[PDB]
RNA sequence: AUUAGAGGUCUUGGGGCCGAAACGAUCUCAACCUAUUCUCAAACUUUAAAUGGGUAAGAAGCCCGGCUCGCUGGUGUGGAGCCGGGCGUGGAAUGCGAGUGCCUAGUGGGCCACUUUUGGUAAGCAGAACUGGCGCUGCGGGAUGAACCGAACGCCGGGUUAAGGCGCCCGAUGCCGACGCUCAUCAGACCCCAGAAAAGGUGUUGGUUGAUAUAGACAGCAGGAUGGUGGCCAUGGAAGUCGGAAUCCGCUAAGGAGUGUGUAACAACUCACCUGCCGAAUCAACUAGCCCUGAAAAUGGAUGGCGCUGGAGCGUCGGGCCCAUACCCGGCCGUCGCUGGCAGUCGGCAGAGCGAGAAAGAGAGGGACGCUACGCCGCGACGAGUAGGAGGGC
RNA sequence: AAACCUCCCGUGGAGCAGAAGGGCAAAAGCUCGCUUGAUCUUGAUUUUCAGUACGAAUACAGACCGUGAAAGCGGGGCCU
RNA sequence: AGCGUUCAUAGCGACGUCGCUUUUUGAUCCUUCGAUGUCGGCUCUUCCUAUCAUUGUGAAGCAGAAUUCACCAAGCGUUG
RNA sequence: GUCUACGGCCAUACCACCCUGAACGCGCCCGAUCUCGUCUGAUCUCGGAAGCUAAGCAGGGUCGGGCCUGGUUAGUACUUGGAUGGGAGACCGCCUGGGAAUACCGGGUGCUGUAGGCUU
């Protein structure tokens, strides 16, 4: 009473029913498995990021105004083009008032 | 290549794509026999790809025109050179015909090879159609029409319209 | 059935090429890899340690962790109707900087160049790659010469 | 000689049915919007598009349409995909409502965009529903084999205009 | 792995040969070596495709400025992490709204086909790869049929088709169909598919190649058809005829040194190469079409049947024509979608519009029906189904 | 013919415990010297895979050590 | 190729090769295990021809006799 | 033009034989007291500078081998997709696309980074 042993027959069809979903991409992937000695330093750089709070607010602000001076030192044919202007609602009102007197 | 209808003759020329390596390729003229010009330009690539290293992806058709007969009201003896394949090996042939246009002869050659040798149209490669005189003929089945005083009756006549008066009373005469 | 050995069927996958056996060139080591580089895998037989599996020989991924002699890669592996973004640790010897990315990085340079340039000219120039169009109408000069006539040759039994 | 421009437009008609179709072919025939037999569509030609047409060569019968061939298809079988709803084009304010952001405000504009493939073909051609052509009056030659070998599948370059006159 | 000769040298040697004896010499025969040469490899390979497998084609990106670090250090070096600010032509084509979480039945004997493929002589056998089928599925066609070809199904009217057909059964060629091919005392007659091979044919139709012809063919008829010689080494005799070797020439159209018709050999004659009359095609070998031989089983018998031979057969091909539940058009039912529309039935406290291509204001200084809103109404698209799941049952 | 000695040629035709394949020439081989990384301890990952184990394996990290002038290398066997 | 004095094919026919047949055995497991009564013989019928005899014939190494080989042919026989 | 040191690429750089090498340099070469190591100062280590391009090395040459790169083989082999194509089969032909490899015949025979000399 032997039987079949193995077959990948219906399988490729079975997989594409619900689609072969690519793995869900997302920014800020997890920091798991990264080596500890580099990670251990990285947590210290995040622990002492408040130390430069006063410098940073007093660095970009003086850089905020420095940007405000580089600006302050500076600041197919006319026939179908014409008919395209009469056919405009918001800016052709004054135009087609010339036709309204054409019946008059 | 399905030899359907009366064939025509086409002068199709082509060339390779222009490249910085070779400024302008040479032009290649052929004489294709095909039902429509579309299957002519396809049959063109089939020959040029075996006489040259050119394919349709690296060539361009330059002119797909139909050539007409120079004298369609003159009877002519045409000489055809074939390359057909049997069930066992390929052979060269020289078949002779008698018709009014070369395309009228090529069609006749395609029906004949299918009739006399059971060869389908995709097996035959016409390579040369030459107009020859009545003295350069070789096949006897066409030489017998070379007579300024040819004369022959019509023998026992296969009666047509045999269904229009389907139930007649008289025996149909066959001697006209 | 088959065996589940790690290197089953890698007679030619990890074998060194012809006339290239022996010590490996040193620029394969002094080539640097930051985080997030498009990096492909090609197993090298001469370095037994740090070898990847045979299912990644050819697969391309990105780096997420860099150690002394190795990198961690996030590569995709299809396993029976689903893709897995699995992390593997491979030595530098089985690693190349994939050039399947920089030709887009080159395209970013001119796209940033031609956007700043020609802006003061007030013109609008194309940026996107358009596929190869059908060729335009042109002439063909056939000066003097006539196109040569071709003919199918007869049959010569060559054997 | 004068080598004319290679045609920038093509009309694609599906000839084979839906039973027993290769998965690579089936994916392409639904990217050309040809889910039904004897459905038509316009396709602008380029290297990236012809190589998709080679994949479905046994299933389609495409060629280069004529100016009259576009007029009959848009007038008699033109249906706009307005809000994911197949709606007939019995009035110009159905086109200009949706295609007004591309200066297409009539049917002659819509034909001018399709026939002379412009820079707004994609929004124009995706606006038209796939054409539900009829069965070919007069009968095909052979549905199976390629047009060159007597059949009807493949690139029947200019003869596609004859096929339209009967199917439309 | 394997075949064959070549050219090398004593590079060792097998018996040799004048040599006591010598790489002194001898023809050699071997290996051995060097250029070549024939044939191969699922478990060989320098080369090496087609098809195929990843990745990329931006805003999570670019480009500035500055902080933090116990990490890294000649070097605010290196790298990472933080802030802050600036750049949208959305950076290939095509198509399409996506993401995501619960709970979960059935199933876990499969089978067939193109292509690839292992074992086996093979199998409607056993075992795999890829795709599609059947199972779960009707329909048109293949006479018949789980799987082949077409095409997938709500209920109908019209039109048109597919694959198949169109002498009759049997819808459609009752076409002034085309050009051939074939005669079978076993004709042949349409994928899967249901039956034949080597070999052969002066059957016939094509071809291929090489020779023969006014210096004359091929047959035909009629003439020399001898001779040294009746050759001898000779067998009793062979004188053209039992059996091998010499297998010439002069005369000269020419005569083989005798292929046949008989004795002991002749006589006898007709056989070669040539004469003639008559004078235009003929011979030789291959080749491939149809046809025939090769071809023998048990109930009576099967191109489906009848029957068909100016096909109703085979080959190449025409227009026409026939019809599926497929396609187009129209109706009706239902489901799905628009997460569509309607409380505006706002009436002498009235004034009847919001279908309008274009981000926004009909702004103030006496009158049918309807709307069980769990109701009513309008558009599109769609409809197979076992196991199984759910919903609704006036 | 084959003991030992010397020169020359020698891309691996050898060797590396074993089956085969891969790999290896100032070495992974051979020969010497010093040694115990075949030790102690978290996790992450790979392989089979249900993406569970066991086994085996790869990258680190924290220790204590070996060796080396040093860079380094070593937490068993060149890999399977 | 040879045997057959001579002589390939009257009759045979090696080395090879091409089939046919389902009266041998295999192979297979498709149908039947809520059963299809599983060896022979006896009895009785019909069918097949790959022909032993008989009718008609061809070929022989057929003189006659006897015996081979082949064709049309299964009508009729093939016993104690 | 070129060399030395350290290299990158790892034969267009290799191999065989022949030729020529100004200057510096690299070498050869002379020695063993010390350092160090051998059976042996050959090698390794160390101290030198009488000699020398003889060799290594560099450049060059060879109808050179190899290697590198083309042509040819060849649109051949093979192959994706398609047919109610052919064939008793074995297998072949066509449509649609992609497309090799020897023999054979050519061309080529190291580029180059950093530092330092020499030719002043």
């Amino acid at each position: 009473a032997k039987s079949k042993n193995h077959t990948t027959h219906n399988q490729s069809r079975k997989w594409h029913r619900n689609g072969i979903k690519k793995p869900r991409s997302q920014r800020y992937e997890s920091l798991k498995g990264v080596d500890p000695k580099f990670l251990r330093n990285m947590r210290f750089a995040k622990k002492h990021n408040k130390k430069g709070l006063k410098k940073m607010q007093a660095n970009n602000a003086k850089a905020m105004a420095a940007r405000a001076e580089a600006i302050k030192a500076l600041v197919v044919s006319r026939k179908l083009h014409r008919l395209a202007y009469i056919a405009h609602p918001k800016l052709g009102r004054r135009a087609r008032a010339r036709i309204a007197r054409g019946l008059r | 290549m399905k030899a359907s209808g009366t064939l025509r003759e086409y002068k199709v020329v082509g060339r390779c794509l222009p490249t910085p390596k070779c400024r302008t390729p040479p032009l290649y003229r052929m004489r294709i026999f095909a039902p429509n010009h579309v299957v002519a330009k396809s049959r063109f690539w089939y020959f040029v790809s075996q006489l040259k290293k050119m394919k349709k992806s690296s060539g361009e058709i330059v002119y797909c025109g139909q050539v007409f007969e120079k004298s369609p009201l003159r009877v002519k003896n045409f000489g055809i050179w074939l390359r057909y394949d049997s069930r066992s090996g390929t052979h060269n042939m020289y078949r002779e015909y008698r018709d009014l246009t070369t395309a009228g002869a090529v069609t006749q050659c395609y029906r004949d090879m299918g009739a006399r040798h059971r060869a389908r149209a995709h097996s035959i490669q016409i390579m040369k159609v030459e107009e020859i005189a009545a003295s350069k003929c070789r096949r006897p089945a066409v030489k017998q029409f070379h007579d300024s005083k040819i004369k022959f009756p019509l023998p026992h006549r296969v009666l047509r319209r045999q269904h229009k008066p389907r139930f007649t009373t008289k025996r149909p005469n066959t001697f006209f | 059935t088959n065996t589940k050995g790690k290197r089953r069927g890698t007679r030619y996958m990890f074998s060194r090429p012809f006339r290239k056996h022996g010590v490996v060139p040193l620029a394969t080591y002094m080539r640097i890899y930051k985080k997030g580089d498009i990096v492909d895998i090609k197993g090298m037989g001469t370095v037994q340690k740090g070898m990847p599996h045979k299912c990644y020989h050819g697969k391309t991924g990105r780096v997420y962790n860099v150690t002394q002699h190795a990198v961690g890669i996030v590569v995709n592996k299809q396993v029976k109707g689903k893709i897995l973004a699995k992390r593997i640790n491979v030595r530098i010897e089985h690693i190349k900087h994939s050039k399947s990315r920089d030709s887009f990085l080159k395209r970013v340079k001119e796209n940033d160049q031609k956007k700043k340039e020609a802006k003061e000219k007030g013109t609008w120039v194309q940026l996107k790659r358009q596929p190869a169009p059908p060729r335009e109408a042109h002439f063909v000069r056939t000066n003097g010469k006539e196109p040569e006539l071709l003919e199918p040759i007869p049959y010569e039994f060559m054997a | 000689f004068y080598v004319p421009a290679e045609p920038k437009l093509a009309f694609v008609i599906r000839i084979r049915g839906i039973n027993g179709v290769s998965p690579k072919v089936r994916k392409v025939l639904q990217l050309l919007r040809l889910r039904q037999i004897f459905n038509g569509t316009f396709v602008k030609l380029n290297k990236a598009s012809i190589n998709m047409l080679r994949i479905v060569e046994p299933y389609i019968a495409w060629g280069y349409p004529n100016l009259k061939s576009v007029n009959e298809l848009i007038y008699k079988r033109g249906y706009g995909k307005i809000n994911k709803k197949r709606i007939a084009l019995t009035d110009n304010t159905l086109i200009a409502r949706s295609l007004g952001k591309y200066n297409i405000i009539c049917m002659e504009d819509l034909i001018h965009e399709i026939y002379t493939v412009g820079k707004h073909f994609k929004e124009a051609n995706n606006f038209l529903w796939p054409f539900k052509l009829s069965s070919p009056r007069g009968g095909m030659k052979k549905k199976t084999t390629h047009f060159v070998e007597g059949g009807d599948a493949g690139n029947r370059e200019d003869q596609i205009n004859r096929l339209i006159r009967r199917m439309n």
